[PDB]
């Protein structure tokens, strides 16, 4: 992809957005903690309506279209921090997140029921009772990789395979092929918040009033990013909306190839507050 | 016909190069069979319609219609010896036979269509033809569970049995990406059975090779729901010594298969039985093999005492 | 087992099916399907009879006259099938097995207790009561693995003795020394239906009466082929006419090998049915 | 032959090498040790019933007869403390010895049918005799199992016991013949305690090739019926210390010896201990050694089957 | 020149090696803040204990003393910031001015007894104060068990939780013996977590093997009694909703702090939390391993114990 | 661990050992069993008031020390089998155990809590409660090994404290060494009963009475050599002086050591039977 137009779809997300960081904006200087990282929530529908063309790109790449809108969110923290009516009073927050809340509902949207293999690598509304959850853990969202005989310092993000894992790269970022088995990280060097983004993992049971009482129960991972962690609470219905995804077990060669539909949640809203 | 475009029109069925390795040929026994199977899958215009077969990539025949009619019976003595000796051969050429007629109507009706338009709408068609599973059903040779044995596999065969469980979906990768290191191109590699393998060497003449990459995230694999259905054979005073066990064997369902049908019914399974490992020692296939005779169900049709 | 006795055994056994078995063969011509698996009952006693040679043969080598005895069956179905006015009418099964039934009493031949490894390659008789069948699976009697250079080896049969499976050999199948890196396995891919053998077991328990009281009875399993598979049912007491053989787990280095004592059966014939 | 006049003389089994591992040595002590039980065994043989000891393939021997027995202790001084320190050489040099005894005795049995009854060939006719093994009960130390420690490891003792559990009978392969790859010949390899082994040298001295066939299906092949024993020690609540469980040792019975074990009734086990295999010192080189004692029966005498 | 005295001049502390690895440079801030700190621990020598902050190998020295002290307010604006920002460095900077202040104090004794009498020691006492950790009481910012987060890692906080259990005590490797195995000369390693970590280069510049050895059996090698508690977040109904789950964080209690907590007993921890390698981590081994929150408490003051 | 200091301490607790417990030397040479490790009771309290010295070495140095002890008992030992009249009566032994009792009186000489890692590698008198007992295993804890290509034979024991594993030394450590990439040891090739000793692990935790009100008991293994196994039973009290090593897991890079304060139990004593 050329990616020109998603770069133009968070232009258009901070002018989207300019009314929600005010509110949002306001405090950050206020705020105690420059490390904390804070989640902005735009109305996906609210997208949709400021211009097509980025809710139909959302809908076609929502990983993308995300790491555009928080990357616009940054640049959006920037012009406000700009302007300010005290210096010191400000809060600048290096991280910033979107969470879309009041996603359109399209049947193939918006599914009670376990995606299907058709569904996978597209996003999903999920709505149902969350059978367990587990504890706050944190992960290495961002790993700093540094060859040692390359000596510049390149990052990338984890795919999603089993336990959120990332593969060392084969090359070294500043335009050469260099590979170590050692790589230094920022983190290790010295603390860093940014490398080290907190995530969860819990699962969701569907409604159980289905149309059909036969058709068997079906429960679906949901991994939270970031911010997103804890929001969550044990046996209490959850809409949640996120990217439902291939999760891939490590191939075995003449064994038989397993993948799992697992939901990466953009935002977590909780169905059983909504219902209360 | 040596662009693939141009091949891919000349022959009859577009997407079946995917579907089988094999080819076909004229002087092959299949294809006159196929053709047997079109004229009467054109006969039975009601029994085919274009939506439902690319809805559920499928086709279901009642057997007993299938051997009734005189087009396949000119073609094969016995229509039933061939299915029973051949069931997979024929099951590929009947779902031919299904498919060509689905990549000829898809493309003939976009272009009656699309011609007020322009040529095609002034666009490429693309056929994007659904896998094409034969299932036929109502066989009319039935055959036990005890009966069925070791000679029996191989042959399709037609059972009554109530299904004990249903397994839940689990995405089977019936296709894979494959990126070799050296060509940087990733192709969709058939998985036998949705079971893992690697491309010795490129596809491509040019590139030969070895290393390959499986892209899960490059959208060339497929990945098709898979469902497992226990289906025992049902146990009456009159068919059976009281108590004996019901044979219970197991039914890979892929496609509009899964999910076919609610657990503790009784239904007509038709399929052409396989053999799949259920072991092999621990790891060691040479040394060890272990094979348990199971039944792919090609369709499965509700008892008629339960209907 | 002389060959030019071979000739001679099954030609005894040929001029004894004429006497002894035009029923049988009236019975094979009406089964039209040769690649069923067929029973041909021929009670020992009488056989042994005829010819002295014969009795003595079959209880050094049981598997080997049964061979003969198969061999000799396809003959007489020839002989049967010039006999009959249509050659066509008369169906001649491919899968002929001679079943040996009333056997004269001998230790070796009629044990009454679970055999043993002494008794491996022996006939014996044992009336069995099962306490567990297992689910019928099929292994194949006969695998297709081919050495690619050496093109010679086809439909080698799998090694009973080791655990009913065949091994992949690294040194070519064949005696010519052609050694190839591909070793394909026709079978593996696709099995044709004479080259896969049903394959079953049942545990065979001894009777409680015979055993003394107090002592647990011993379970020994039992191999179920072709059509005597599925003839019997657990907890239903059945002779059986079998030959005693060892099974073979794999072998491991500097630890034990396990060897577990079975029986592959000849014939299956239910005392409890006969009772009636 | 041009060796030695006798085959008997030079080897005391014609077919040595099958038979024992060890080669045949004059300065050796357990070649004295097999002529001294030899002469007991000979002593004895007229009590015993040469039938009956051919199907067994054993023989059951006292203890306390041994002892008695004057060439034994003449030639060693002390039989038991000789089967402590070697255990293995004792109990071999037994079995070979009562097996010359047999082969002695097959001998003259075709002496005396050719005496009873003319002969065509009149003597020179081959004997076969089965292998058999010297069992020995009521060892004279009755060692209690709690006493068993370190030290007692690699020790033939005897053990008062109850047995409480029976396994089903598994055949275990003492022999397994092999066949070097490179060469005709096939020789059986002892399996050191029915453990599979390989040698690294063939048996052969034609060919020495390393790679061998594992011939599991040949009669060259030796299998023997092995059963195993849970014994624990019996005693008395009062007697024994107060809290503490009766210490549970596995004991095995191989051959004739099998079968003859009932859970629930005292049998006392007499043999050498052994480390246990498959164990994490054993399994894995470099590793904690923990080890447990597993004592082979010699032979089988019961308590409460004599009553 | 052996430039001991170069040291000397340029930092007048000699126990920075202890306190850290880094080879100090006079023109890094931490001695100009040391001399500030130790100028108000001066003003608070008659206050503290030489003795007892000898043996306690810590110093209780409260976040508000400091702030008010004159010249480290004059070097650093507010301690807080440097804490929070830096808190491993400014802990070192407290500790070796209370090791500077201590060790000047017993100079000065010594001096004053070299007056009064000749002494052997003639002032220049080298007590060689062993490391002590600062320990900051009353720290204003306060984080509860919620409010901590990965982005809270790396900053001195002071949070207040209640002990759910105490673990038993495990030692946990602060130094190893390390002996290049060319060089055979053995260098205390930190090891820079609880993990094992292996140096390349070799205690001397000059000669430089990369083999190392552990050895753990050496003196060099410290070893620091941990304790690991889980604090879960204080449980008020007035606080929070009843029934709330409780946000529970593993603890590490290193030197002195070890043993402090009672378990069931709410205790106020000020101390720096470092994210800690899950010992699982990914279930499968993989380059990414999974991280869970932990905290190391500087300093622990309980709450229940001193109300 | 001064060379002088050791040579100094052995001579007095040479003399200390013929003064107070020549009579238990006489006992634990007369049973007929010699293969056992035999223990030897010594009082700590006595030797340091006898000479001051040897008993700070004691307490500074206690493993060295030991195995001072232990020669020094062996030596000890020796001079009474030149003394005893009658060699069967009186039996050599082949090996001596140390106990040491009735440390005296000081906060880190005898502590009811568990050794900290700050008194690791000292001396020091503990009380305990059984909780567990392991069966008893046959581990050797001197294993031989064997230079393949020096031909040389030495033994090198399981080492202590990396869970009793032995470790190959390519290089022996005779003079005459040569580093061996393959090592063929007799030793390795069969177990034996003189390299086994017999090993059981003991869980030790504070006594109800001992625990801090509000404090959970804290449990550490406890090591028992030869005799000292089965002399505990489970449930049963204990008084254990001994000093403290901590034992790990072998490490791997960037993986924590396991490592518990172990506390070689030297000398038991049965704090249920007898409080003292």
């Amino acid at each position: 992809m050329n990616s020109d137009q998603v770069t133009l779809v968070g232009q258009v997300f901070e002018s989207y957005v300019s009314e929600y960081h005010k509110n949002d904006i306001l405090l950050i200087l206020k705020e105690r903690d420059e490390d904390a990282h804070y989640p902005v929530v735009v109305n996906a529908m609210t997208l949709f309506e400021t211009n097509m063309e980025i809710g139909e790109y959302f809908n076609m790449f929502p990983s993308e279209v995300l790491t555009i809108f928080d990357s616009a969110l940054r640049r959006s923290a920037l012009t406000i921090l700009q302007s300010l009516s005290q210096p010191e009073a400000v809060s600048m927050k290096q991280n910033l997140h979107a969470r879309i809340s009041g996603l359109p509902v399209c049947p193939e949207l918006v599914r009670e029921h376990i995606p299907k293999t058709k569904d996978v690598g597209h996003f999903l509304s999920v709505t149902g009772t969350v059978i367990r959850t587990s504890l706050v853990k944190v992960l290495e969202f961002e790993r700093d990789y540094m060859c040692n005989k390359c000596k510049h310092v390149f990052v990338i993000k984890a795919d999603f395979e089993q336990y959120y894992t990332f593969c060392r790269p084969s090359s070294c970022p500043s335009l050469e092929s260099c590979d170590s088995s050692k790589f230094t990280c920022l983190s290790g060097l010295s603390s860093s918040p940014t490398r080290c983004r907190d995530y969860q993992e819990i699962k969701i049971q569907e409604q159980v009033q289905r149309l059909s009482v036969g058709s068997i129960p079906r429960s679906m991972k949901v991994i939270l990013e970031d911010d997103l962690v804890d929001s969550c609470k044990s046996g209490d219905d959850l809409t949640i909306y996120g990217i439902v995804m291939q999760r891939w077990k490590p191939f075995q060669q003449d064994v038989r190839c397993e993948v799992e539909i697992v939901l990466k949640a953009n935002y977590i809203q909780v169905n059983n507050e909504q219902s209360s | 016909q040596s662009m693939q475009s141009t091949l891919d029109r000349f022959i009859p069925y577009k997407g079946w190069k995917l579907y089988f390795s094999e080819v076909y040929s004229d002087s092959s026994p299949l294809i006159e069979k196929i053709q047997a199977f079109e004229k009467f899958f054109t006969r039975h215009i009601d029994l085919y319609d274009k939506d439902e077969i690319e809805r559920k990539g499928s086709i279901l025949v009642d057997f007993k219609e299938l051997t009734e009619g005189g087009e396949v019976t000119n073609l094969i003595p016995d229509i039933a010896t061939e299915l029973r000796d051949a069931p997979e051969k024929t099951l590929a050429c009947m779902g031919l036979a299904i498919h060509q007629v689905l990549t000829k109507d898809l493309e003939r009706h976009a272009a009656e269509l699309q011609a007020q338009e322009g040529l095609s709408n002034d666009g490429e068609t693309m056929v994007n033809v659904p896998h094409i599973h034969a299932r036929v059903y109502n066989y009319e040779p039935l055959t036990q569970l005890k009966n069925v044995r070791a000679n029996y596999y191989g042959k399709y065969i037609a059972l009554r049995g109530t299904v004990v469980r249903v397994s839940n979906i689990k995405p089977l990768c019936t296709k894979m990406a494959f990126l070799c290191a050296a060509c940087g191109e990733i192709q969709s590699f058939p998985l036998p059975d949705g079971k893992y393998s690697l491309p010795t060497k490129c596809p491509v003449p040019v590139c030969r090779g070895r290393s390959f990459t499986a892209l899960r995230s490059s959208p060339l694999t497929v990945t098709m729901d898979w469902q497992s259905i226990k289906i025992q054979e049902l146990m009456s005073d009159d068919q059976r010594e009281a108590g004996r066990i019901p044979r219970t064997i197991e039914c890979e369902l892929v496609h509009d298969l899964v999910d076919s049908c609610v657990p503790g019914d009784t239904v007509t399974i038709t399929g052409i039985v396989k053999v799949s490992n259920a072991e092999e020692g621990s790891r060691n296939k040479n040394d060890k093999c272990m094979f348990l005779l199971y039944i792919e169900a090609n369709s499965i049709s509700n008892s008629k005492g339960q209907k």
